[PDB]
């Protein structure tokens, strides 16, 4: 598979930190907070469990 | 429309320092946008003012020593970024803290440098121990609306600064909380609608049923983005809300008020002039604030829209 | 050839068109029924009149 | 008092139904956030325009099809709904769509010669198969409020709607999509702000360098909102009923009155005087059929029995 170097490499099209982990704010104080965090976006599911 | 023009009604103060503060009422769940997009603005571009640079006899450096203080000298660093105050004028003023003797050093150690009020008495710096001991030294204060790092001030960051005067961002107000939830208006008819809820708190200084009433209205500076971009106001309208004099409904600002009076008045749920008939001169006092000009005689023209008391 | 929410056709030559046969096929689409779950089934066109 | 209120900033139009208007300089981290507002005016509760009901040349309901067609019915219809127009004099147009002969049904064979824009002129339907044959319907259309389906009032919603007057999904919003991004401040005084930029793109019912005050008013007047601080409600005001003695235990037979009123004060349920002595005459401007003459019989007829109107009681 696509190993990390090459998903630091595919990442100058989303243009944001190469590194996976970005400076996140807080939408209701406009703070930002005390390191990088890990950000993305994910493949998910909503599942037949049903309540 | 159901944006109807929804006033602040339902304030609730705590004591001098917080309110439940509410905004009443809102379409379909509409608490959600205000609570988190306002509560952004509230946390933004606020007044109050503060410390902001300090010149002190003995911190040449953060490493030294005092004997005869408790502190020795690195717990000063504890309420200056901490004491606040209001100030009438400009963007710069000065005090200095001049204790002499025995005791805490506190607002009674202090001298006015220039035009500085101090709505923070309680706020205690440090101690001195001997028949003849003594501290001194000066503070920089700055009002403002808006913040920036003490080292990422960057072009008024080049200046001339004593090996002594010490160096601190724009620390201009003094909140301690602001929280959000959202339940059902008051509105006793109008009821398919919310109400948002933001329970702040402070340290004195500003009670949230004073820090609102134009602190919010900073959304006036938040609106070049959607409400006509550019120089193109078209025809639709307003569309309002009427209910007229002198109906046993109307709020007490329906008997013409005085300042912020009308704020902490209507915190006792006491809102409207209906029941303001029952608050006759031998029990009348339950109110929040309340205290002066508004108390003093507005009584007898009450009587000329036409209530009484008895 | 033809397109619609439950029904495709198309159409063939003579490098495949079989000894006696019009040139033809269809590919149309299943609606809304029960299963074994209680999930929806349910599918729509991908293509257009003369591609 | 010093608010900023900014004006006149920016211009990129693309193509009647997306441009590109920009805001700069913002003020340290503005344009981070403020553009999710609007995602809700924007999609939920807005005005623009709609399908609001259909009626039709042999087609009772949408669940079905017509026997000259060459698709199919409730699946045409999804397609249908999103013809919204804008329309020029009071709100609402009845219009018609007109058609018979071989080929397509579109919104070129609709009533267009009035004080409608039919702004999307290249909308199909369907199809039909000879040169005889007809698709024919009245279509209620408004400017209108909301994000409407044909199933919204869910009760008093089974209601009585002759039969092939079809309810439809009055969806009036003219956007769902809309979001935002950011830069920083570029105005060359400057490298040392932020940047707001939008990326709206709508039903086509508008353009986003056409029109916007209402679509941000659930935004802009919510302001007045914190100031101003006078605000609005209603009462509670009957009492439980009823004895002795017999002056009020009466209904309207006892007045002496004309038919089209003892019709309409019996749709309006007066049917004990001992209310009507009390109830105000701009309350019983309250139900149709009930107008400047009925209202008027009233004030005599009351009297005439030795009683009077206006006259409340702290017990009956």
């Amino acid at each position: 598979g696509a190993k990390e170097a090459e998903i630091k490499e595919l990442l100058k099209l989303g243009d944001l930190p190469t590194s996976g982990q970005i400076r996140l704010y807080d939408g209701r104080t406009g703070e930002q907070f005390e390191r990088p965090v890990t950000v993305g976006y994910m493949y998910m599911l909503k599942l037949n469990h049903l309540v | 429309t159901e944006f109807l023009k929804p006033r602040l009604v339902d304030i609730e103060q705590v004591s001098s320092t917080h309110a439940k503060v509410t905004l009443e009422p809102l379409e379909r769940g509409f608490g959600h946008t205000l609570g988190n997009a306002l509560r952004r603005i509230l946390l933004s571009s606020m007044p109050g003012c503060a410390v902001t640079e300090v010149e002190i006899d003995g911190v040449l450096h953060e490493y030294s020593t005092k004997e005869g203080v408790q502190e020795d000298i690195l717990e000063i660093l504890l309420n200056l970024k901490g004491l606040a105050v209001r100030v009438q004028g400009k963007d710069e003023v000065i005090l200095t803290l001049n204790k002499s003797g025995i005791g805490p050093v506190t607002a009674a150690d202090i001298t006015h440098d220039g035009d500085v009020e101090i709505v923070k008495p309680q706020h205690v710096i440090c101690h001195l121990t001997d028949e003849n001991a003594s501290i001194s030294m000066r503070i920089k204060v700055q009002r403002g609306r808006g913040y920036v790092p003490a080292s990422t001030r960057i072009h008024s960051e080049e200046d001339e600064r004593p090996i002594g005067r010490l160096l601190v961002d724009a620390c201009y107000s003094p909140v301690e909380r602001i929280a959000y939830n959202v339940e059902a208006a008051r509105v006793e008819q109008r009821t398919d609608l919310d109400k948002l809820v933001i329970e702040m708190e402070t340290n004195g200084t500003i009670d949230p049923e004073e820090a609102i009433r134009r602190a919010a209205t900073i959304l006036a500076e938040q609106l070049e983005a959607f409400v006509d971009l550019r120089d193109v106001r078209q025809p639709e309208v307003k569309e309002e809300k009427p209910e007229f004099d002198p109906i046993l409904l109307l709020p007490v600002d329906d008997l013409e008020l005085t300042v912020r009076s009308a704020n902490c008045l209507k915190a006792e749920a006491i809102h409207y002039i209906g029941d303001l008939v029952q608050r006759t001169e031998v029990e009348l006092l339950k109110t929040p604030n309340l205290g002066k000009k508004s108390l003093t005689e507005i009584k007898d023209v009450l009587a000329s829209r036409g209530l009484s008391l008895g | 050839q033809y397109v619609d929410a439950s029904r495709i056709v198309i159409k063939v030559n003579e490098d495949e068109m079989y000894p006696g046969e019009a040139g033809i096929d269809i590919y149309n689409l299943t609606k809304y029924t029960r299963s074994n779950q209680n999930t929806c089934i349910n599918q729509m066109p991908c293509v257009s009149l003369g591609e």
